[PDB]
């Protein structure tokens, strides 16, 4: 079933071009062949922190832990607790560490 | 378990 692999990864490279109504039409593929998987879910959620809207995001990781109660969801439990600790990374982050050279935005200390 | 970056 490698074809649903590839797909999702042409959602994220179209969402890094800017083409989000053919990014979100990669998750829409999706849940349109498997419409009660908490996997077309956990892609809805990725394409949120993708078009900005983290405050979504970090709603529908709890309602995708909600799908997770047998050994065949046991990823599925991992992937919301990831993508809300991501959600929150992707929002939170500003890179900068404000001490010494190892990383930095650009310039900063090093000119 | 990790899906898309």
């Amino acid at each position: 079933m490698s074809q649903f692999e590839k797909q999702k990864e042409q959602g994220n490279s179209l969402f890094k071009q800017g083409l989000y109504r053919e990014a979100v039409h990669c998750y829409d593929q999706l849940i349109t062949a498997q419409p009660q998987n908490p996997v077309g879910y956990s892609n809805k959620a990725m394409a949120l922190i993708k078009l900005g809207e983290y405050t979504q995001a970090i709603q529908m990781c709890q309602q995708g832990l909600r799908y997770t109660s047998t050994a065949e969801h046991v990823a599925i439990r991992s992937k919301l607790q990831y993508r809300l600790e991501l959600a929150q990374g992707a929002v939170g982050s500003v890179q900068i560490p404000v001490v010494e050279v190892d990383e930095l935005p650009e310039g900063y200390d090093r000119s | 378990m990790e899906e898309v970056d």
